[PDB]
């Protein structure tokens, strides 16, 4: 029925892939922790890394196969893995309260929660000897041409796939399994374009998309926002966080803002995409010798996301931001990176595709955007534990 | 542990056999150089007899199978051998005709109140019948009988699966049953009405990893048969077990070693003897056994009955210089049985000896000379019909001698 | 709880019978040193009868499955005796011929006013006929008759899951039959038409747990 | 390690034997002219 | 999913009863050869 | 080597081919019998990454008739030797 088609898949595997497959049916948590949190180390440090090996064979043991039509799958999922701190009910309860759903409800109400790890679902709902871990219940939908790898674990046709988009809920019920009361979620998968190491695909489609972009410009804004781009961004960024056009009105400045608009507008981007950021305390009303700033107590990060999580953002400068997600010796020091989606259609231009130093795959936005936090997540980076925040633009 | 049974045998004699019958009219006419007309008349009859020398007769045996363990089998496909004379006819696999589905400990399949059941084909499809020749339909029909033993059992052991659901496909004993007998010492209790066989982990004194608990034999005992104490003995249900109170068998070795342990050890009692792996101990309670406390279950009464002095092996002797006389009525004793008459005796002082004369089918006289201790004679007797004179025990002595712990027990 | 009952038992008797009948014409010649002439014609009939002690008949068994207990039981194969006076002739379990799909608590199968099932074949593929021996066909036709014993019956049970689909195959009801009337009482409430038999669970006071 | 060992072996001798037995009568009658 | 042509499991007489109940039946019979189709047709008492 | 025995028509070789009293005769005065072969089912090998081939599961039949919808039939006929091949052509009236 499904022992056969595993082993269909099974023989046509690679050795190394096989026993890649046999070290995560050994130790499935720590190959799946590794994965979600790989791509925000330096270059080399991910490049020697005793785990980066396994990590390569079993995505490429997914992507090898592919399904060819939208189909449900079902799991369960970590109320707070969508930034529900609070308990829907213990693991001995059997209700769930009124005020605890709606609390869920407005928790999750607008918002899109990445995923970007390893996980083990099921293609049938959950029956009788199926483990029940948490009260919340998944029937997500998955796209066409998305990878899942159908294994046998002890009898059990379990399967594995690599989670590389964000999700949103649609609709929430209460239902009964067993005489315990779940919530369940029917979740649909929003696709975005991520490069999240391989920095060499992101930089050529930013070329191939942007090249051109530069002759759509007239040549006289053009000039006028590369001089800008080398030079006067910082002071026009200084004078844009001061409120400048408004405390100290003046033209000289406000014509290199409207120029920067334009340009920026003058061609959108045209997918959906994902930006990496390290952003400084000053930026979130912090300073480097404030307590908060350290990550490593749980306290000072329950703070952080009771204060931030799920709130607004405004930038009155311009944002600057790059395509890659890997860490750099310029902000070595950034304890907080943002993690930015870009919908289709938003201004913006890849500053990296004209020749020169343009930057490190830079990317900008326009001035006066806004940002919803939708969640906030902890990492450990050697003796310290960074921070990175999920949000989403919106025009 | 499970056993097969034959209850009866039945043979069906594969011959064939015709008879036949004929009648017929003929007319003939004879011209010579004169005419001549002759009519006739006639009839016959007949019978036959075919037999084949290969397949002469078929044979069906009825069964019963019987289970004295500790836990139920499943799927119960035991294998048995057909042996007439020193022949091994054959040897059948049970198949789904013949296959218990449940048999728990102390009950029987098929269960008590029906009818033994047929084993009457031999090929895996239940197609085929049990052939003898020629020769061995004579040695039945000349009056021998066929045995029937059982080789091995198949069955299943119940588990649970990732639900609350029982599972006993793919379970078989025959995985553990080497592993188990490896490891243990085999106790069985007889009683008069049920048998009971147990295992009981032994621990290997030459491998020091084994960190098994040790154990005597009395412990083993107690923890194998649920017995109970009341007075430092032990009871199983009502009938005392102490080594003192019923017949204990061993196989060769095992009484070597308990006859080695002896020596060294200080109480000198058997229950005192430390557990070893391979011993086969058998515990055959009385029929009738008296100690002159509280147990009692002679049909008839003992002629000397003075129990007030505090002498014996647990507190009471009842023998002086008299005689003592007992009158089994032969009214509950089996036909033919090899029973064995027990007990002990000891002389404070060193006395004359004891006249113990047995009659049952023969008169029997023999003499025993009491030691300081206390020691066991245990002489046989045996009925004769199950109707014929009573048994007569006595057990002239002198020199105010003392016994205790007088039984009766029978045996094959 | 299932039990079996047989209504009628059917005999097969298993002779060979033979019939001939022949014609015969001859004619005769014979010259001596005188002459003659004879002619002749007859005719025989002839009957047979053959008879195998080892199969001397057949049996076939009309019988029907009931159930008063609680729940139903699915794929009834019950294992039955055939006793004549002292001697089990025969023990067949039942095969895909003789298999009940569904039996619910106070029916029976085949459903009331239909007629009853016939248990005519002993082998694994229903290709082979029950025999008797030549003295047990004598004691059929002396007057002595057979009775019916089931000795087991197998079965199956159905188990749910949470979108209400059914299975039953691979639920053996022989795995809880020995639990169950372990720790049970057995109450019977036997009326006048119909018969109920339960168990119910009991307490052991030996054991604190 | 494990091997057979023989025993005894045992004939079956796979003849067909018979036995059959009869009677016959008659009369005739003749009329010599 | 590998990519090649399975034909084991896969029953035509699981379609064939739905396929009827939902078609209408054409033949076209020509000279040398036949030809028997089904084209879906639409039910107007269902407004789904 | 020798040719093989087909002397069998059940599935498990235990049922010989027999023939009439009437064919029989016809053999018997002269005429002979001839061999059609309809179809042939067999297995092909797929080949791991690792030099692993299987056979088992993979019939040829799921691709005959595919194959030979889809292509055009060409033999050479040498000495004592014969080649016959598939070659896929082009359908004109499928833009895709
Ligand atoms: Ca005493």
């Amino acid at each position: 029925w499904e022992r056969k088609e595993a082993e269909r898949i099974e023989q046509k595997l690679e050795r190394s892939e096989k026993e890649a497959l046999e070290s995560y049916k050994k130790d499935s948590v720590e190959i799946s922790k590794y994965s979600q949190t790989r791509n925000y180390f330096y270059d080399y440090q991910i490049e020697a890394n005793s785990r980066e090996k396994e990590y390569k064979e079993l995505r490429n043991a997914i992507s090898k196969n592919k399904i060819d039509k939208p189909m449900y799958v079902y799991y369960f999922e970590s109320p707070e893995k969508f930034a529900f701190n609070k308990v829907i009910r213990t693991e001995n309860q059997n209700e769930i309260s009124l005020e605890k759903f709606n609390e869920f409800k407005e928790t999750i109400q607008n918002k899109l929660f990445k995923q970007d790890g390893f996980k083990d679902i099921s293609l049938y709902e959950p029956g009788k000897g199926d483990e029940k871990p948490t009260p919340l219940l998944m029937h997500l939908k998955l796209p066409r041409n998305t990878g899942m790898l159908p294994y046998t674990n002890t009898n059990n046709v379990s399967t594995l796939i690599e989670q590389g988009y964000s999700i949103k809920i649609d609709k929430i019920v209460r239902i009964v399994i067993d005489g315990k009361h779940y919530i369940k979620a029917e979740a649909s998968v929003v696709s975005s374009l991520d490069f999240k190491d391989d920095v060499s695909k992101g930089d050529s489609w930013g070329k191939a998309n942007y090249n051109d972009w530069s002759n759509k410009l007239t040549p006289n804004e053009l000039a006028d926002v590369n001089d800008y781009m080398r030079g006067g961004y910082t002071a026009i960024n200084n004078y844009l966080i001061s409120n400048g056009p408004v405390n100290n009105p003046n033209p000289e400045l406000d014509s290199k803002i409207t120029n920067i608009e334009n340009a920026l507008k003058r061609e959108p981007i045209p997918t959906n995409l994902t930006v990496y950021r390290r952003s400084g305390p000053q930026e979130f009303g912090l300073t480097l010798t404030s307590p908060e700033y350290d990550f490593n107590k749980l306290e000072n990060i329950d703070a952080f996301k009771s204060k931030w999580e799920g709130q607004a953002l405004s930038y009155p400068n311009f944002i600057s931001t790059s395509i890659g997600s890997v860490n750099m010796s310029a902000f070595a020091k950034r304890k907080i990176v943002l993690r930015i989606t870009i919908p289709k259609g938003s201004p913006g231009a890849y500053l990296s595709a004209i020749p020169g130093y343009a930057g490190e795959y830079e990317v900008l936005l326009n001035h006066g955007s806004k940002f919803k936090i939708n969640k906030i997540d902890s990492y450990k980076d050697g003796t310290i534990t960074k921070l990175i925040v999920d949000a989403t633009l919106i025009p | 542990i499970v056993g097969v049974g034959m209850e009866k045998l039945i043979i069906s004699t594969n011959e064939h056999a015709s008879t036949d019958q004929g009648k017929t009219v003929s007319r003939a006419t004879t011209n010579s150089k004169s005419t001549a007309v002759q009519d006739s008349n006639g009839e016959s009859w007949n019978t036959g007899l075919s037999i084949n020398k290969g397949e002469s007769a078929y044979i069906n045996a009825n069964v019963r199978y019987y289970n004295t363990g500790t836990a139920p089998m499943y799927k119960v496909t035991p294998t048995t051998n057909l042996v007439l004379d020193g022949d091994t006819l054959s040897t059948i696999k049970a198949q789904e005709n013949q296959i218990g589905n449940n048999l728990s400990p102390g009950d029987t399949y098929p269960k008590k109140g029906l009818s033994p059941l047929a084993l009457n084909t031999m090929d895996q499809f239940s197609s085929r019948l049990i052939p003898i020749n020629y020769d061995q339909l004579k040695k039945l029909d000349a009056g021998k009988q066929i045995k029937l033993e059982t080789t091995q059992v198949s069955g299943n052991f119940g588990t649970k699966n990732s639900s609350g659901q029982i599972v006993t496909e793919g379970n078989s004993w025959s995985d553990y049953i080497s592993q188990i007998d490896s490891i243990s010492a085999s106790i069985i209790l007889d009683t008069e009405n049920e048998s009971y066989e147990r295992r009981v982990t032994a621990k290997n004194l030459q491998d020091p990893e084994d960190k098994t608990p040790e154990l005597t034999i009395g412990e083993a005992i107690e923890k194998a048969f649920g017995a109970t104490k009341k007075d430092g003995l032990l009871y199983f249900n009502d009938i005392p077990i102490d080594e003192s109170c019923v017949e204990l068998i061993f196989d060769d070795n095992t009484a070597n070693k308990i006859k080695d342990s002896l020596k060294t050890l200080s109480d000198k009692k058997i229950y005192n003897v430390k557990l070893e792996r391979g011993m086969n101990i058998l515990i055959k309670t009385p029929t009738y056994f008296t100690n002159f406390d509280d147990y009692n279950n002679y049909p008839s009464t003992w002629s000397n009955v003075n129990t007030t002095n505090q002498d014996g092996l647990q507190g009471s002797a009842n023998k002086l210089n008299g005689e003592t006389k007992i009158k089994i009525p032969m009214s509950e004793l089996k036909p033919y049985k090899r029973y064995v008459f027990s007990g002990y005796s000891k002389d404070p002082l060193t006395s004359n000896s004891i006249i113990v004369k047995i009659k049952a089918k023969e008169e029997k006289t023999d003499y025993l000379v009491p030691e300081q201790g206390y020691t066991k004679f245990s002489y046989e007797f045996e009925t004769t019909e199950k109707d014929s004179s009573n048994i007569e025990i006595t057990l002239i002595g002198s020199g105010t001698t003392y016994l205790d712990n007088l039984s009766i027990t029978e045996l094959n």
